[PDB]
């Protein structure tokens, strides 16, 4: 729906640093080298003075208390405590920020959701009618339209597309009409669109429903 | 954790608002944002157990 | 998620039966295809038919069965389940038969066959016999009848359906032509089938090594076409187009 | 115990006596003797009350688990066939007579089945004490094909003599109307044997034996 | 995580929870949206009929089915399993209709059924019915909708939903669902949650609503479907 | 009660052709007095009073008001108002909305929220309190419109018509805006919204918060696509409420599409699918202020904007 | 591991799926019962009371398993409904074979060794239950009991199962009359208890369930507290409480004069 795109777009709109890292980067194999690369991120956040440290997919590590009972689990605990370290603890960050980005946003842990020194909430729902005619706007306004291409009937429509749906109905639209050889995109090539990354989630077995 | 970050929720809408007071609706409105008990929906899971 | 997979009756966390889908992987396995579209008096189903031998004999090599007189079915899996699943269609037609006293419509003899399957894959017995049964009948009040009977527990009724490797050209290609006058005429249903299963397969169908069974509101008797209905179809329709 | 049944121009004529009795003594005066296996399909029983009862409430709610299955309306064949398979199942120890109508798709239909099992599809049927002469009164007065008032004229004539020449017979005579359109169960339709017209008042007054112990219990409201 | 205790159902966990029902319910809730609504005078059963073609003839497999004029049943899950306790249910209400001539009670139906449910979820070779029932009646003179669940349990509901998007079904249902809601209200509301997650076109033919009042339960026809489509939209 | 709605449908045709024999008999019929077990009688009545307005309202007629303010409400305790409200709700907005001046003006309302404040019906006076502050608004009395929508609200907070609190919440907003406290507009719009997204938004009451909130975004952010995003929801509710209110909406979606410097997608929305009903000098001025926009003529731009009075010098 | 079936003896003996069972009524509901030489009682706490659910059974906790008998229930609830019947059966099958209502003691006995067979038995794992039984027998009069699922039941003049029931068994321990109490105290002490283990610390009618037996005119009475007298309860403790704060108020007052 759009939030490594606000994640990118506060990295343009920065003056301190941006620095992403993927969740699975700690996940790495190799005990201790998650831990490693977590303090190393965050020391690289604070040399710098007012920079950023972003983490893409944190549901990977930040996971529940789970008794690990075997010699991995134990581990990726461990890269979440060590994470729970850097954000707070003996050393408190010097103008340092944090974003992340899990997906699911119900198992992570009680410590590194605390409402207080590690974390607050934001929502990223789905494109309501509203966000979805921005999308569209924003999207289309670059491409070259005709005059009978009226996406606002491309939203009144039901549909729970999202942002990364609406911009590949516009990018297979241009695609389509290139194939075709219009220089102008058309109604009947946003219908093939819509009707190719709209009902494309099919093809599953239907005595599940 | 919850205390600290119901103070600091109560001056970031403070903050919003071109304002330099905090009032007694912004720390309710505060403590609602802070302590989120995210509950399932799911009714059967949750009548399972008498 | 691969540790739910070993029994019919463990779900995986995410509300899924492995062994009831590997059995939809079955029927693709079965090799064959199969296609049935049902007009305004009529209803034709097609099948492949592989011959991949001088001594087999097409007498008996076939996968269009006559379940009753007014009900034929075509199998699309392996053949022996396919023909345990055909025994005991032929079962409980003759019981219907012998208890209600009257034939037994379409409808119900698709539901009790997905329900002999709905029993095996909640009681963790048999193995859920990896064949799809398309059933054709004639019924006085709707009129024609074609149903479906997933190895898994559907029991949906079609105005044109496919089975097997090319299921997904297939309905797509049926889409395609009901969406347009779907009021079909004997020939032009007949058509329909063979021109589906021709072009999904990107092949000219010989006169024999095609199967096509027939039902009619003129004629309630499963006809298994010969030789010369299936040439004479081909050539001549194809030809008129 | 009389029951009679016609088929006519568009559907089934049903009608059964009131009256069972237990020896020589009248039990009942308004039995139903009329039962109801589907909404197009009426049993007329005589012979064991209960078996016949309870053999009728087991045919219909096959038959309704039947219906609720497909979608369609039951066909009598379907009726006649459970009831006569049961019934020969059991070796013939249920003394129920059941003259079995309906109307379906494929027109009426009113079945005759015997205790042991045995059926016979008929115009007309009478089986019971006064099947005599309900089946007299069938043979001397009745025409292929007859029209909804004629057929009811002649199924009540009919249990009207099995009333009025067989003992254990009904009082009141009771009728069910089957057709694609109608499904009329009157109930009863004609009252042959009224009452006898009680005479002169002879109650005993308010105080007429005393008691010997009263247990007046006050159960709440 | 409790990993071990999750391929078997006669096996507690150390939280004490029986995981394989668990992943029935989650097997229930990624199934079709369905919505129910209890009415002032009636219940509403609504519930999305949406193919995966115009190939399958859709007035062949219903899902709002009678277990008698009294009460009626929808579901959300799977469909063979759903076969199955429809035809369990109508056994039932018979059997009760025997032994007491009087039509079921809601309430002893669902016990019932859910009953049936218990005894599938019970054995090390059973896989519990991986279906949530919405149950509606009308007895005495006060309509009732009830929930069965794979668990075997059995529970009373106002108003909700359950498939896909249970959350977003029955917040919107919070929000409009009033206890004076007369039937033909509660169908207009049944029909808007249904919409706001029926994705495509809600068109008179891809919905089965059913409606349960004194005269009896009835699944409405396509004509009045159609009808009341139009009429909301 | 047939020979009374036959009656009643004759008044309605006496509404068509001959008005004045409609308003008597709609009066003989309210003079007519009711039963105190039954219904229908009181039903055909308030429904003869509701095209008596209605009467009104086609005629200007409003001198009857006195009346069906005195001497309607004694009876009017026999109904449990309590959920009939809603038909004084109509009649005073009726009232209050007929195309003359009122005369009265907040005159009449005060007297029917002291009629309110006597029968102690708090859940109708907060409704009469609410189309008050309204009417404050609409006359500009911002100031007292903001007394009495704090007082309101401040009540509202603590008992029920949550849609009467959101009404309320962007009364203050809209009042707000208009004194120009552009930051405190906001905060009452997002109270508002934040208060809508908790229960039933009908699409009134939807379309009205989309158009504020366009409103507010284009004042004071400067974020002239989600003004124009707001702006042509709103519309679209309008549109589909059939409500007068609609042609506002598509203006201010044009003012949005000019101010964004991309004055060619005027022209698109005008000649418009939905935007069609509503053509008319209204859009043609946007057109044409467009136009100078996009040749960048001050002459012609002042010329439309003295052309065009009413249409681009009044709504502020 | 010594868990993965309920036959199976740990090196250390102990049954490890009846423990899990056990420990898993904590996740159930809260009972809690008192036995006063006027009545018995019982106190449930109603975990799940959404808006948009219904009220249709009178008791979703506690339930009526003879004219002399009530038993709550807590635990999984397939296997409440499942113990609820059976339970039902032996004291109607008691009835039939003797015409006395069964002995509490009898009936408890019965169904606690329904349980053991299936905590000893092939393929089925211990019923997921605990259950309070209140009674009336002509033997010992007023009865309470508390049945595990390892079928083991104890006697309790007070007792309580499920979320917190270890200090609502505490608070039972310090404020319970051990031959003195009375109905209305006992009513006391079960709202004072549910209110410090009810994880909200209001009360009211929409999360309690109160159930008094009674013996009156000869005969039993299990009466099910409407939300009328449940509030009125609720009341009196809450303003009980209120006074109490009060006067600590105006000891803190005193003190500070001083
Ligand atoms: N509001 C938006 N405007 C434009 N594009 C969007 C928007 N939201 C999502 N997208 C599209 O989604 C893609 C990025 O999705 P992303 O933020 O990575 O989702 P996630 O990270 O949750 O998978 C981009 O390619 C972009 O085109
Ligand atoms: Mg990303």
């Amino acid at each position: 729906c759009g939030k490594t795109m606000l994640a990118k777009a506060v990295a343009h709109h920065t003056t301190a640093a941006f620095i992403r890292v993927v969740g699975s980067e700690f996940v790495q194999k190799y005990l201790g080298e998650g831990p490693r690369m977590v303090r190393d991120v965050f020391r690289l956040a604070k040399e710098n003075a007012p920079a950023i440290i972003f983490i893409d997919e944190i549901d990977a590590i930040a996971t529940k208390r789970f008794d690990a009972q075997t010699g991995a689990d134990r581990e990726v605990q461990r890269i979440l405590l060590e994470l729970l370290n850097q954000m707070d603890g003996f050393d408190q960050n010097v103008n340092v920020k944090v974003i992340m980005a899990t997906n699911r946003a119900d198992t992570l842990d009680p410590a590194l959701l605390r409402p207080g020194r590690l974390d607050r909430k934001i929502e990223f729902p789905l494109p309501d009618r509203r966000q979805k005619r921005l999308i569209f706007s924003t999207i289309t306004s670059k491409m070259n339209l005709s005059e009978e291409v009226d996406l606002e009937d491309y939203v009144a429509r039901p549909d729970k597309i999202s942002g990364a749906d609406i911009n590949s109905i516009c990018q297979e639209s241009g695609m389509l009409a290139v194939r075709e050889n219009r220089y102008i995109v058309l109604a009947k090539d946003f219908e093939k669109a819509y009707k190719t990354v709209i009902k494309k989630d099919e093809q599953e077995h239907e005595f599940y429903k | 954790a919850e205390v600290k970050g119901v103070c600091t929720e109560a001056g970031m809408y403070a903050l919003r608002e071109r304002r330099v007071h905090v009032t007694q609706e912004d720390f309710e409105m505060a403590v609602a944002k802070v302590m989120q008990k995210d509950s399932e929906k799911n009714m059967s899971i949750k009548k399972l157990w008498k | 998620s691969a540790g739910f997979d070993r029994h019919i009756t463990i779900f995986s966390p995410e509300g899924r039966l492995y062994q009831v889908e590997y059995a939809f992987k079955a029927i693709n396995q079965g090799g064959l295809t199969s296609v049935a579209v049902r007009g305004k008096d009529c209803a034709v189903i097609v099948t492949q038919k592989k011959v991949p031998d001088k001594l087999l004999d097409s007498s008996t090599v076939t996968h269009l069965f006559k379940i009753t007189e007014n009900i034929g079915c075509v199998m699309t899996g392996m053949t022996a389940d396919s023909r345990s699943q055909v025994q005991r269609a032929r079962y409980e037609a003759a019981n219907w038969k012998y208890k209600y006293g009257y034939e037994i419509p379409v409808d119900m003899l698709c539901k009790r066959i997905a329900d002999i399957s709905q029993v095996y894959t909640q009681n963790a017995e048999m193995r859920p016999l990896g064949c799809c049964m398309i059933l054709i009948g004639i019924d006085e009040e709707q009129g024609p009848q074609v149903y479906k009977c997933d190895p898994a527990g559907y029991y949906c009724g079609f105005k044109a359906t496919a089975a097997g490797v090319k299921q997904t050209e297939s309905t797509s290609f049926l889409e395609k032509k009901v969406k347009k006058k779907f009021d079909w005429t004997f020939e032009q249903t007949v058509e329909t089938a063979i021109t589906c299963l021709s072009t999904v397969l990107s092949i000219d169908f010989k006169p024999s090594e095609i199967e096509v069974g027939v039902v009619t509101v003129e004629n309630p008797k499963f006809r298994i076409l010969t030789e010369a209905e299936i040439d004479a179809h081909l050539v001549a329709l194809a030809e008129r187009d | 115990t009389t029951i009679a049944g016609v088929v006519y121009k568009d559907g089934i004529v049903l009608g059964a006596d009131t009256r069972a009795t237990e020896g020589m003594v009248v039990a009942d005066k308004n039995c139903s003797k009329i039962h109801f296996i589907s909404p197009n399909i009426y049993c007329c029983g005589a012979g064991t009350a209960a078996d016949t009862d309870m053999t009728t409430q087991l045919i219909s709610s096959n038959l309704e688990l039947h219906s609720l299955s497909t979608g369609r309306l039951p066909r009598v064949v379907t009726a006649n066939r459970m009831l006569k398979q049961m019934l020969f199942r059991y070796q013939g120890y249920i003394g129920a007579a059941l003259v079995l109508g309906g109307v379906d798709v494929t027109g009426p239909h009113l079945y005759s089945i015997y205790p042991h099992g045995s059926t016979d599809k008929l115009p007309y049927v009478t089986m019971g004490s006064g099947s005599l002469a309900a089946m007299a009164v069938f043979e001397d007065k009745f025409r292929p094909d007859m029209e909804e008032e004629e057929a009811k004229n002649l199924v009540s004539e009919a249990i009207a003599a099995g009333i009025f020449n067989d003992l254990g017979s009904g009082s009141n005579i009771d009728l069910c109307v089957i057709s694609k359109n109608k499904l009329d169960f009157l109930r009863p339709y004609t009252v042959p044997n009224k009452k006898g017209t009680r005479l002169g008042r002879y109650r005993c007054e308010k105080g007429t034996t005393a008691v010997l112990t009263e247990k007046i219990t006050p159960l709440e409201i | 995580a409790e990993r071990g205790y999750s391929f078997s159902l006669t096996t507690f966990s150390p939280s004490g929870k029986l995981v394989q029902i668990e992943y029935a319910l989650a097997a229930v809730a990624g199934g079709a949206p369905s919505v129910g609504i209890k009415a002032a005078n009636g219940v509403v059963l609504a519930t999305e009929k949406k193919q995966k073609s115009i190939l399958y003839d859709e007035r062949s497999v219903h899902k709002v089915e009678p277990i008698t004029k009294h009460i009626g049943l929808v579901y959300s899950g799977m469909g063979p399993d759903y076969r199955v306790l429809v035809h369990r249910a109508r056994k039932l209400a018979q059997q009760y209709y025997l032994v007491y001539q009087e039509p079921i009670p809601t309430a002893q139906l669902v016990q019932r059924v859910a009953s049936v449910m218990q005894e599938y979820t019970q054995s090390g070779g059973v896989r519990p019915f991986g279906v949530s029932l919405l149950i509606c009646g009308w007895n005495e003179g006060r309509p009732y909708l009830f929930q069965s669940d794979p668990s075997g349990a059995y529970f009373a509901w106002k108003a909700t939903a359950m498939g896909k998007n249970y959350v977003n079904g029955k917040t919107f249902l919070e929000k409009r669902y009033n206890e004076d809601l007369e039937l033909e209200d509660a169908i207009h509301t049944a029909i808007l949650t249904l919409k706001e997650s029926f994705e495509g076109q809600m068109t008179e033919d891809n919905i089965e609503v059913g409606i349960c009042n004194e005269a009896g339960f009835r699944r409405l026809t396509p004509t009045e479907v159609k009808d009341y489509l139009a009429a909301i939209a | 009660a047939a020979a009374a709605v036959v009656e009643f449908q004759r008044a309605q045709s006496l509404l068509s052709t001959d008005r004045e024999a409609s308003i008597d008999i709609l009066h003989s019929i309210v003079k007519r007095d009711i039963q105190e077990n039954d219904e229908e009688a009181v039903q055909v009545k308030e429904q003869s009073i509701l095209e008596l307005g209605s009467l009104l309202a086609k005629t200007g007629q409003a001198a009857e008001l006195g009346g069906l303010l005195k001497y309607v409400r004694p009876f009017l305790n026999s109904i449990s108002k309590a959920k009939a409200a809603r038909l004084v709700r109509s009649l005073l907005d009726l009232f209050l909305d007929m195309e003359a001046a009122t005369g009265q003006e907040v005159e009449l309302c005060l007297e029917c929220i002291e009629w309110a404040k006597s029968e102690k019906r708090t859940f109708l006076r907060q409704a009469l309190e609410a189309r008050l502050v309204s009417l404050y608004f609409d006359t500009k009395r911002y100031q007292e419109a903001l007394h009495l929508g704090s007082q309101l609200l401040r009540e509202l907070k603590k008992m029920d018509d949550k849609a009467l609190l959101v009404e309320v919440q962007l009364l203050e907003s809209k009042t707000y805006h208009a004194l120009s406290n552009l930051p405190k507009a906001r905060a009452a719009l997002t109270s508002a919204r934040t208060t809508a997204n908790a229960i039933y938004c009908p699409p009134k009451l939807q379309a009205t918060l989309d158009m504020q909130s366009g409103i507010i975004h284009a004042a004071e952010e400067k974020d002239w696509k989600t003004a124009y995003s707001y702006f042509y929801e709103a519309f679209e509710g309008y549109d589909s409420i059939d409500s007068p209110k609609a042609i506002t909406s598509l203006k201010y979606m044009l003012l949005c599409k000019i101010m964004l410097n991309t004055p060619e997608d005027v022209q698109a929305l005008v000649s418009g699918k939905l935007a069609l009903r509503y053509a008319g000098r209204q859009t043609e001025a946007l057109k044409c202020v467009a136009q100078a926009s996009k040749n960048r003529s001050l002459a012609d731009f002042e010329k439309a904007l003295t052309d065009y009075r009413a249409e681009l010098r009044d709504d502020p | 591991r010594y868990d993965s079936r309920t036959t199976i003896f740990s090196p250390e003996g102990r049954l490890y799926q009846v423990e899990y069972a056990m420990e898993a009524i904590g996740h159930a509901g809260t009972c809690l019962g008192i036995l006063a030489n006027d009545g018995v009682l019982l106190a449930a706490e109603r975990r799940n009371i959404h808006k948009l659910l219904d009220e249709v059974f009178f008791s979703e906790k506690i339930y009526k398993l003879n004219e002399d008998m009530a038993c709550s229930v807590a635990g999984i609830t397939s296997d409440a409904n499942v113990l609820t019947n059976e339970l039902r059966l032996i004291a109607q099958r008691y009835l039939l074979q003797y015409q006395e209502p069964i002995p509490c003691e009898q009936l408890v006995t019965a169904l606690c060794d329904i349980k053991q067979a299936y905590t000893q038995f092939g393929g089925k794992r211990p019923f997921g239950v605990s259950l309070l039984y209140i009674g009336w027998d002509k033997h010992y009069g007023f009865q309470l009991y508390q049945s595990d699922p390892s079928g083991n039941y104890g006697g309790w003049k007070a007792t309580c199962i499920g979320n917190n029931s270890a200090a609502a068994v505490s608070m039972l321990k310090q404020d319970y009359k051990e031959g003195e109490m009375t109905l209305k105290s006992a009513l006391a002490l079960a709202i004072k208890v549910l209110n410090k283990t009810m994880d909200v610390s209001k009360l009211s009618a929409e999360k309690v369930e109160i159930a008094t037996l009674t013996r009156e005119n000869g005969k039993t009475v299990i009466r099910v507290l409407k939300q009328k007298e449940v509030e009125q309860l609720i009341k009196k403790h809450e303003e009980e409480e209120a006074k109490a704060e009060r006067e600590k108020k105006e000891k803190e007052q005193k003190e500070k004069d001083k």
